[PDB]
């Protein structure tokens, strides 16, 4: 068996909410870029070594696991009890490597979409800027994704239900800035959308893994764009800037 | 695909139906098949689902009463609703989708009243 963390919502604190995404973090990962890690090349991983898996529970002492893509910390599919579901593979190599996961399962699915936020989002019938993260939404998000294996779940809440998980554990492992999002949400109780300054960061994280990887001693040879909080843009123009920010790169050849 | 149901009618509280739903096409492969009731002037709520693959599920308030049924073969989809009360009052409507499995299509049926009741006194 793949390599499996676990996290509950049930009593969820700040700390354990910190102990699970460095756990994460460390079963996907010493090899830096300009100071920051990067993820296992998918070109040389051997299959045994190409999944790691994130067992959830809550209150309802319900339990799903979620399957991530070592190479990039994506979410590939799910487990909860005896069925297994997995987002439509972008091409053979990947439909062939999720074979390999939950091989004991009596029930298969492969979704008729693939797990990226601008269509999870039309399935959602909701932007990510209003869905909720917190601890609240993670327990309901792993709530719906156990009982859409018995029918108990419609697609629009399974798809927001795989728009949270992603978020509070794939990004949350991704980028620091995320991960602090998360714990802030924790501390006070809170649930909330996130704001444009996380958005931007998630949809730009491959071009960051690339600007950082090609910089020429840490200076980009072109500025990448942000968001601040209030939606107003800002220029990146260094590495050293974003050192507290992003925790993990997609391997770049 | 159509769904038409039938079966719907009035008990007294602490009687039995059998609802029926006959599919007009195979819903073999299709994912979840469904019950869903609407009480007047509320929203249409999840009562029962059956997956293709076998597994069910109950809304906590009709758990041991109600039982659904699913045939592959002859493309029926049952709900055997016992013991019942005034609160399971509604139109049951039955569903069946693909929820994102295979495609996206999402069938309704029309619906059946269902009314637990004392005799009237008009
Ligand atoms: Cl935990
Ligand atoms: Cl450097
Ligand atoms: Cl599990
Ligand atoms: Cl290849
Ligand atoms: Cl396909
Ligand atoms: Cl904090
Ligand atoms: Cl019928
Ligand atoms: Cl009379
Ligand atoms: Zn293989
Ligand atoms: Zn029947
Ligand atoms: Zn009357």
């Amino acid at each position: 068996q793949y390599p499996i963390i676990n996290f509950t919502t049930a009593g969820a604190t700040v700390q354990s909410y910190t102990n699970f995404i460095r756990a994460v973090r460390g079963r996907l990962t010493a090899d830096v870029r300009h100071e920051i890690p990067v993820l296992p090349n998918r070109v040389g991983l051997p299959i045994n070594q190409r999944f790691i898996l994130v067992e959830l529970s809550n209150h309802a002492e319900l339990s799903v696991t979620l399957a991530l893509d070592v190479t990039n910390a994506y979410v590939v599919g799910y487990r909860a009890g005896n069925s297994a579901y997995f987002f439509h593979p972008d091409n053979q190599e990947d439909a062939e490597a999720i074979t390999h996961l939950f091989t004991d399962v009596q029930n298969r699915y492969t979704f008729a979409f693939g797990g990226n936020y601008d269509r999870l989002e039309q399935l959602a019938g909701n932007l990510r800027e209003n869905i909720e993260l917190g601890n609240g939404p993670l327990e309901e998000a792993i709530s719906a994704l156990y009982y859409y294996s018995t029918g108990g779940t419609q697609l629009p809440t399974l798809a927001r239900s795989f728009i949270i998980c992603i978020q509070m554990i794939s990004e949350a492992a991704r980028f620091q800035y995320i991960e602090g999002e998360m714990r802030t949400r924790i501390r006070y109780n809170r649930r909330s959308a996130p704001d444009p300054s996380v958005i931007t960061l998630e949809n730009s994280w491959g071009r960051l893994s690339t600007a950082i990887q090609e910089s020429n001693q840490g200076a980009f040879a072109s500025p990448i764009q942000l968001q601040r909080r209030n939606g107003s843009k800002f220029s990146v123009y260094d590495v050293s800037i974003l050192i507290p920010i992003i925790a993990l790169m997609v391997y770049r050849c | 695909v159509q769904l038409v149901e039938s079966g719907g009618g009035l008990v007294q509280p602490g009687g039995s139906l059998r609802l029926h739903c006959a599919a007009s096409g195979s819903i073999a492969s299709i994912y979840r098949t469904c019950w869903y009731r609407q009480g007047t002037g509320k929203q249409r709520e999840l009562v029962a689902a059956i997956t293709s693959g076998g597994n069910t599920y109950y809304a906590d308030s009709v758990k041991g009463r109600f039982t659904i049924s699913r045939d592959n073969a002859k493309n029926t989809i049952d709900l055997q609703m016992n013991s019942l009360k005034p609160e399971d009052t509604a139109v049951y409507y039955c569903n069946a989708d693909e929820a994102g499995i295979g495609g996206f299509n999402d069938y309704w049926g029309q619906g059946t009243q269902v009314t637990v009741s004392s005799a009237h006194h008009s």
